[PDB]
RNA sequence: AUUCAUAAUAACUUUUCGAAUCGCAUGGCCUUGUGCUGGCGAUGGUUCAUUCAAAUUUCUGCCCUAUCAACUUUCGAUGGUAGGAUAGUGGCCUACCAUGGUUUCAACGGGUAACGGGGAAUAAGGGUUCGAUUCCGGAGAGGGAGCCUGAGAAACGGCUACCA
RNA sequence: GAAACUGCGAAUGGCUCAUUAAAUCAGUUAUCGUUUAUUUGAUAGUCAUGGUAUAACUGUGGUAAUUCUAGA
């Protein structure tokens, strides 16, 4: 191609949004935003192929332009936009919050949520450096772009934060024995709490993290995503709590 | 202009406002399948489960969780009735809108199934409900508003006959959201109880609307409540949609009855005359005849009473409403007024005639017109010359085709000698309009006239006073239809000896007598002084009426060949700005030559054609056309002085005549026919740049005050109606104010003569065009240039571009001191000025400018400024100005740098260019730099305080010398930080302003309170770079030069405001005085400090 | 030839065929922007000085200023030129194009009115045509009518009477660049906007610094 | 891991930006000026980050051919120094320098009705043979040569020349 | 709301594998050697508001002809 694409064919999809090859040649190719491409989800295949709220674009459409949701307490009204893991979605009409978090099954999830859990969101803090006029400053898991944290905080740490200031609630730091969520690879989802990280220098640095059922494994780091305290985690869990079984 | 035509699309915008202007409430101009209309266990209970279904607002579903486990039957409805109420109101004020619907949906029905014993839930109920809509008012849904009054319209449905008994209680818990100053709020509240009032019986009526009255009179101050009436009673007969109905009727009986009582509020009364307005308005006469019959039926009974001003009002209101399309029977009408004439046995009785001869029919007006007429002539005696002007300017052909020539006449014969001031203000108006002919040629009372003309006798002379008397009776003389010449004689020649310098009052007032003449020696004495009594239309008016009464004998040429300067003098009125009296003169020139002889030329009509033609876009070109053609024909055909003149004063008026494709004409004229006379138009462009800036007075007679004004008539609210009495009302006010009225009315049948501002601009133009004739004289422009002025600063430039398209530019009149002026304003900031500046000065020629002309052109532009800089101002390189031609050339190249410093540095480009000047500043030569230092000495004084010691001559703080003090003292510390080592001072170029700068700074601190901030702030930072280069300069130059001669003065201005307490200011970081101080107590020669 | 001639002060503009050769003769050997005599032309123009405007050739193929060659010619026309319209952005297209030197092979010569002569032509200078827009900026009125700077324009709009059947009507033109209180708005929100910012980027970096002045304290 | 982030200095610029924009409505003031303040959203805008990208770049892997053993280096083949060019590294190119580099562990060049892969067939396995062909990657749009616009083209339902 | 100016797209889609034998492709890199229109998130105190135009349109034309145009 002489250029970007527009479109996304059936079998060009992930396998997690688990979408028929038959009612489409295409999927909704998503837009740019937070997220990368492959750990997104488009609103319109959240709304009809999960909350089956809609059936057609145009139903989609006209409830954008209908101005009812707003995703951290901002409405979009793209179609593809590229919803993806922990997000808050907030439902008006419905009275509903929902956290958007990986599935067991390797896909996501849906999270029933309260006002007071979608208050607040959570937040891989990737990328700590410090900006022109010598500002300090963060950009997170999901893009959010913070200036002037504590400084006690640095990459890849938890945080939680306020969508209604948008401001840093507080942070969660990098240690042994904390509460881990794994966002890829093969064993997505298992939520463990760390044994410890195999470092590697300027390798792939390895992580071994044991689960409630005394099971451990192995991933990246990048996968790697801390939630909490052992038996502390900041958000309401769905069922199962990520454990793989038989 | 709304939304008419629409759109395709399925999705319009729809903003909030448009919303409310179309929403309407009453859900029986709507219907549904209502479900609590449609299943009937409970209605309650059916809406509960329907909203169950429909709702998910977590507000509604805790509400529901409650009233769920609550009731499930109407049993339970009626043992929990208190509980579920007041949860209802707990969450109504929990204020959630998307719970806001259903609970709101539930309330309705929970009235509906508790009707007669709601009452006591249902008044608090308003009250949470009325804070509710203002809850909505602070948000912004028209659902919510529907919704709102949606329930309140159902409520007054289902609980209509209490509400109906106990009416006047309900309007009084709607009052304040009905006086609530929204229209819209107004307009729903009022839409729901006017469904209650069109459901309400008669006693209830009668009983309410007069408790209404009286509440419009407590509140009178309110005028929201009193619309929110009018569209109560007015929705209440409209309801349906194009018909009112026998309840309708039956509701204007109620008003109409409980409005004719005695002490009805007047304003109420207007009201019900609005109400009736609309609903005529509204609905179509076959539904309004009943309608009108129950009126007639009121009027013939409560006809006699002392409300006949109230009758008469609401029935000039019936007669304006439309007209004759709603309108039964003008017989009928007619009738009534018969019995309201009787029973009277004025402001609105004008007003009511005049409507009644603008509306009704001619059928009916051929039979009461005579009736009519002898009333007004009867009643409104005083008040019939303000009748007869409003009917005039209504119908005058109505009357015309009718007699009002004929009562008019009766009308001055039974009285002339009370208002013979508004006789005049009535016959100085009708000579403008020329539909006017009949009253123009109408006959006048004999006593009348002979009193005038014996007054004339008697006349006195010798006030402005006895002026207006005159002009006054003389505007009632004209039409005298007797010889009146020679009466008019002696008072002429009386005024021409008396007043040597008449006011433009004198010269309109004998004006107004040339036009009183009628059917010699009166052109003799106006051929003696028209010389005094020029400038002004309305001798011109009265003058050219003698020259069209005047037939061309030769006696009469003959005194005319003896008066010579006749159409000189006429071609100095053709130099005026109004083209009316500049044709007025024409037409009158053209008549006097036909008198004299027979000269009459081709240029003289065609130019009175071009004067007649109108100014529009599509007549532009064709104008434009005419005046090239006219100016070709000119400059082709051979001139008389006279003629010549003529079409001189006659184009400069075209340039007077303000538009642009003329502009163009007279543009293209002029530069051919200067040549042939280049003489007298040196004197006409010479007077437009004396123009103005002198001044222009126009100070006519004024009367003494007078203080007649009423409210003759009610305030209306139909913007028709109210056009209608605010004409009224303004003629009515004129014809009580006569006297100044008579006054203005003839400044605005006076005309204009002041001349436009770009008149100037206009004659700089021609200037431009023309510049050999200003290189001629020169000596009138001399001065401008030598006083500089304040003008425009383009009418600064193009009078530059002139100066650079002289030719003879070195052999001007003041050439040394013109080329000080240009040098000034060369080194003025103004870019295009430097530019200008330079022309004119390389105009100038001397062969070293022409050797660096360019050179100095790439130095005044932008973009090769500073590798010009760095190019031949460099010393020792290519390009490098030699020695004799540096000295000859150097005060042109410090005036562009004076200005290029004085670019303020907005930015790092401007920053950065002004570093640059000042950074190849250091290598010119010793004086050279010293004279850009003289020049922004200059640019400041210090004589002030060097005629004087220490002392101010005047004091000016101002803002503009402390701003080129700053700048004076900024680019002073950048040659300090830049010249440090190698610099010289001069104490009369550099130090004797420095210190006059620190002392400014000092007493516009002391001598003015703290309260100038800016003025303050601006203290504080000279005085911080004042002392900053004093320390500069003395720790870069030390003991370079002497200092014993300005010792004791800089002891001085260091001794007065510092050292009292310098140990107490400067201790937190070593000032700049400081660092003075200590390098006077290191340098021993500065051991004396 | 067809001399297509053009008075621009009316607005007015013609033809007239010639058949002769000898005024041609006095047309040959020039090109675009240079001047010729009317009289040299023919006697009804005496006096009268036009100035070469354009042609087209025999083909159609116009003339062209710039190229000096009495021919055609395929030059790379690109977007901001005359005799093209590119349908695309930046479409550069070579095409052939008579030149600028005057030859025979114009079917056309067309000729602006510099100056006039002393016979009045019917079709030029006899008549005219008024403009058909005046103009739409504020200044621009201004300027037309010689409106002060204190002065509205809204009064001196120019109106075009129009009817439909019986329904007489106006138009009048939107004002564009036209000074409003609601412009006076939109600068109050611009300042207000930008000062508030600023107070409360300066009170977070207070906020923060008091935050890390602490921090580092403990 | 860094001459990094970031901060300071001294200048520089055919000197960039720091809203002359727009729609809905219209409030609060008060010196009663048609003076002052004020909402919603719409576009644009510097820098950074993101996202989508693209461009380079490593390891490992190709069918046959020795009756194919030497091969590349004027004309860059191998390495160096400097410049240019680029969006950048880089012989990519230019200069001035050194003589390299690969190969029987098959270099080179030749054949390939040779688009690569996931996949398809077959046997019990080992294997064998296909795979233009629903996805991905790259290439092209009669073929040589070249270009404009645009963030993105050597575009071809764009343009210039050749040949047909 | 025609037209026209302005904005953006028109560098994807669809068709074919001519060519190409460490070339692509695949896996595995990495760019601390590159730019990024767009999304998204942050991000700027340092005249009651100039001018030039030109389309569209009016009007005169060319030719055998084109989604050709010229003059005004």
């Amino acid at each position: 191609a002489r250029g970007p694409k527009k479109h996304l064919k059936r079998l060009a999809a992930p396998h997690h949004w688990l979408l028929d090859k038959l009612s489409g040649c295409y999927a909704p190719r998503p837009s740019a935003g937070p997220h990368k491409l492959r750990e997104s989800l488009p609103l319109i295949v959240f709304l009809r192929n999960r909350l089956k709220y809609a059936l057609n674009g145009r139903e989609v459409k006209a409830i954008l332009m209908q101005r009812h949701v707003k995703v951290d307490g901002k409405v979009r009204t793209d179609t593809t936009y590229p919803a993806g893991f922990m997000d808050v979605i907030t439902l008006d009409a419905t009275n509903e919050n929902f956290r958007l978090v990986y599935d067991v099954k390797g896909r996501f999830a849906v999270h029933r949520i309260t006002d007071e859990e979608a208050s607040y969101k959570l937040g891989k803090v990737k990328k700590v450096q410090l900006g022109k006029k010598g500002v300090p400053y963060v950009v997170t898991h999901d893009g959010r772009t913070i200036r002037y944290p504590d400084p006690n905080i640095k990459v890849n740490d938890t945080v939680k934060i306020d969508l209604a200031s948008g401001k840093i609630t507080d942070f969660i730091k990098f240690d042994a024995g904390k509460l881990v969520y794994v966002t890829g690879g093969r064993n997505l989802g298992r939520i463990g709490t760390i044994v410890h990280k195999e470092r590697h220098d300027g390798g792939f640095d390895l992580v071994h993290i044991k689960d409630s059922l005394d099971n451990t494994f192995v991933t990246r780091l990048n996968n790697v995503f801390v939630i909490g305290e052992q038996g502390k985690p900041y958000i309401s869990l769905p069922k199962g709590k990520g454990i793989k079984l038989s | 202009q709304r939304q008419t035509t629409k759109s395709s699309k399925r999705y319009r915008y729809s903003s909030f406002k448009a919303r409310i202007d179309d929403l309407k409430i009453e859900p029986a101009r709507n219907l549904e399948k209502r479900v609590h209309d449609y299943v009937e266990s409970s209605h309650f209970l059916a809406s509960f489960d329907q909203w169950k279904e429909i709702n998910l607002s977590a507000k509604f579903t805790e509400f529901a969780a409650e009233i769920e486990h609550d009731v499930q039957t109407l049993p339970q409805i009626l043992y929990h009735d208190k509980k579920i109420f007041n949860s209802l109101v707990s969450f109504i004020n929990f204020h959630d809108e998307f719970s806001l619907q259903p609970l709101l949906d539930l309330l309705a029905q929970f009235c509906h199934d508790l009707g007669p014993d709601f009452l006591k839930f249902y008044e608090e109920a308003i009250k949470t409900l009325i804070n509710l809509l203002d809850a909505a008012i602070e948000f912004e849904s028209s659902n919510v508003f529907e919704w709102g009054f949606n329930c309140l319209a159902y409520i007054f449905k289902y609980l209509s006959k209490f509400l109906v008994k106990k009416l006047v209680l309900t309007c009084d818990l709607l009052i304040p959201l009905l006086s609530h100053s929204k229209e819209y709020l107004s307009r729903f509240s009022a839409e729901a109880l006017s469904f209650l009032v069109r459901k309400c019986p008669v006693s209830n009526l009668r009983e309410f609307v007069r408790s209404v009255f009286e509440k419009l009179e407590g509140d009178d101050e309110q005028t929201n409540l009193y619309e929110g009436l009018l569209i109560l009673f007015t929705e209440s007969m409209t309801s349906t949609q194009e018909t009112l109905h026998s309840k309708a009727k039956a509701i204007m009986s109620v008003l109409l009855h409980e409005a004719l009582t005695k002490s009805s509020p007047e304003r109420s009364v207007s009201l019900l005359s609005d109400i009736w307005m609309n609903i005529s308005k509204y609905a179509s006469i076959e539904s309004l005849l009943p309608v009108y019959e129950v009126m007639y039926q009121d009027f013939n009974d409560s006809l006699d009473a002392t409300n006949i001003d109230r009758i008469l009002k609401v029935l000039t209101t019936i007669v304006f409403s439309e007209s004759g399309r709603k309108i039964p029977d003008w017989n009928k009408i007619t009738i009534l007024i018969e019995r309201i004439m009787s029973q009277s046995e004025q402001d609105k009785v004008a007003f009511l005639f005049a409507l009644f001869i603008r509306n009704s029919d001619v059928k009916t007006l051929t039979l009461f017109h005579q009736k009519l007429f002898n009333y007004a002539l009867t009643n409104i005696s005083d008040c019939f010359l303000e009748f007869f002007q409003f009917a005039l300017r209504l119908s005058y052909e109505r009357v015309f085709s009718f007699n009002g020539l004929k009562f008019l006449q009766l009308f001055l014969k039974k009285n002339w000698q009370s208002q013979g001031k508004k006789i005049a203000l009535f016959f100085l108006e009708v000579d403008d309009k020329p539909e006017l002919q009949k009253v123009r040629e109408v006959n006048f009372p004999e006593e009348f006239i002979l009193s005038i003309r014996d007054f004339f006798v008697t006349a006195e002379i010798n006030d402005s006073n006895d002026l207006f008397e005159i002009y006054w009776r003389a505007i009632i003389f004209k039409y005298s239809k007797l010889q009146n010449t020679e009466i008019i004689i002696p008072l002429l020649e009386r005024i021409f000896s008396t007043f040597a310098s008449p006011d433009n009052f004198t010269k309109d007032m004998v004006g107004t007598l040339l036009k009183i003449y009628r059917k010699n020696n009166l052109l003799k004495t106006i051929l003696d002084n028209y010389e005094n009594y020029k400038e002004s239309l309305n001798f011109l008016r009265g003058w050219n009426k003698l020259v069209s009464n005047l037939h061309p004998s030769e006696s009469l040429k003959g005194l005319m060949s003896h008066y010579p300067s006749l159409l000189l003098s006429l071609t100095d009125n053709f130099m005026l700005p109004d083209g009316k009296i500049r044709y007025e003169t024409l037409e009158l020139m053209k008549t006097l030559m036909i008198l004299q002889g027979m000269q009459v030329p081709d240029l003289l009509s065609s130019c009175m054609v071009i004067e007649e033609i109108p100014l529009t876009l599509q007549n532009a070109r064709d104008l434009t056309i005419r005046i090239k053609n006219v100016g070709a024909e000119f400059g082709k055909t051979k001139t008389d002085k006279l003629v010549s003149s003529f079409f001189l004063k006659y184009l400069f008026g075209l340039l007077t005549v303000r538009f642009s494709p003329v502009w163009t004409g007279v543009f293209d004229t002029l530069p051919n026919v200067y040549t042939k006379d280049e003489a007298l138009v040196w004197k006409l462009v010479l007077s437009f740049i004396k123009l103005p800036d002198e001044n222009q007075n126009l100070d006519y007679y004024q009367p003494l005050l007078e203080d007649g004004a009423n409210k003759v008539l009610w305030d209306s609210s139909v913007v028709r109606l109210r056009d209608t009495i605010d004409t009224f009302s303004h003629i009515w006010s004129k014809y009580s104010t006569q006297n100044t009225s008579i006054i203005s009315t003839t400044i605005e049948r006076r005309g204009n003569t002041t001349y436009p501002i770009l008149i100037r601009n206009q004659a700089l133009k021609v200037m431009l065009s023309i510049p050999q004739v200003a290189e001629n004289h020169f000596v009138d422009i001399a001065p401008f240039v030598y006083n500089d002025f304040s003008w425009t600063e383009v009418d600064r430039n193009v009078f530059l571009k002139t100066l650079s398209k002289f030719k003879n530019i070195k052999n001007v009149y003041s050439a040394t001191e013109l080329h000080d002026h240009l040098m000034v304003l060369l080194g003025s900031r103004n870019t295009d000025v430097q530019k200008l500046a330079l022309d004119a000065l390389l105009a100038y020629k001397n062969p070293t400018l022409n050797k660096y002309r360019d050179n100095l052109k790439n130095l005044l532009d932008d973009t090769l400024f500073k590798d010009e800089i760095t190019t031949f101002l460099t010393e020792n390189g290519s390009q490098s100005i030699k020695a004799e031609d540096e000295k000859v050339v150097m005060p042109y190249v410090l005036r562009i740098f004076f200005g290029r410093a004085q670019v303020p540095p907005t930015s790092g480009q401007k920053r950065s260019r002004k570093i640059a000047v000042i950074s190849v500043l250091p290598n010119f030569k010793k004086p050279y730099i010293n004279d850009f230092l003289s020049l922004a000495s200059e640019r400041l004084d210090y004589n002030y305080f060097f005629g004087n010691s220490h002392q101010i001559n005047s004091s000016k703080a101002t803002l503009k010398t402390i701003r080129r003090m700053t700048g004076f003292v900024n680019i002073v510390n950048s040659t300090l930080s830049v010249l440090r080592t190698n610099f010289p001072l001069h104490t009369n170029s550099v130090l004797q302003p420095l210190i006059y700068s620190i002392a400014m700074a000092y007493y516009v601190l002391d001598t003015e309170s703290t309260e100038e901030v800016h003025l303050r702030k601006m203290a504080s930072n000279l005085r911080q770079q004042g002392l900053k280069c004093l320390s500069s300069v003395f720790e870069f130059v030390g003991n370079t030069f002497d200092w014993s001669t300005s010792m004791e003065d800089i002891y001085a201005v260091v001794v007065k405001p510092r050292i009292s307490h310098f140990s107490d200011e400067n201790l937190q970081q070593p000032s700049s005085l400081l660092r003075l101080f200590l390098y006077w107590a290191h340098n021993p020669s500065l051991y004396q400090f | 030839m067809k001399l297509n001639i053009s008075y621009p002060v009316n607005g007015s503009q013609k033809t007239f065929e010639i058949d002769d050769e000898h005024r041609i003769r006095v047309f040959f050997d020039k090109r675009i922007g240079q001047e010729v005599d009317g009289e040299a032309v023919g006697d009804e123009f005496k006096g009268y000085v036009f100035k070469i405007s354009g042609g087209n050739d025999k083909q159609g193929f116009p003339m062209k200023q710039g190229v000096l060659l009495p021919t055609r010619i395929k030059l790379l026309l690109t977007k901001n030129v005359s005799c093209y319209r590119p349908r695309r952005d930046g479409e550069r297209k070579r095409k052939s194009v008579r030149g600028a030197i005057v030859g025979p092979d114009l079917a056309v010569l067309a000729l602006v009115i510099v100056k006039k002569g002393e016979q009045e032509l019917e079709g030029l200078t006899d008549t005219t045509v008024p403009k058909r827009l005046g103009p739409k900026r504020a200044n621009n009125i201004r300027k037309f009518f010689g409106l002060s700077k204190e002065d509205d324009v809204r009064d001196f709009v120019i109106r075009r009477e129009v009817t439909k059947g019986e329904k007489t009507y106006t138009k009048a033109p939107k004002i564009q660049r036209l000074v409003t209180p609601q412009r006076l708005q939109r600068k109050r929100h611009q300042r207000a906007l930008k000062v508030r910012n600023a107070q409360a980027q300066r009170e977070a970096a207070a906020e923060y610094a008091q935050l890390l002045a602490k921090r580092l304290s403990e």
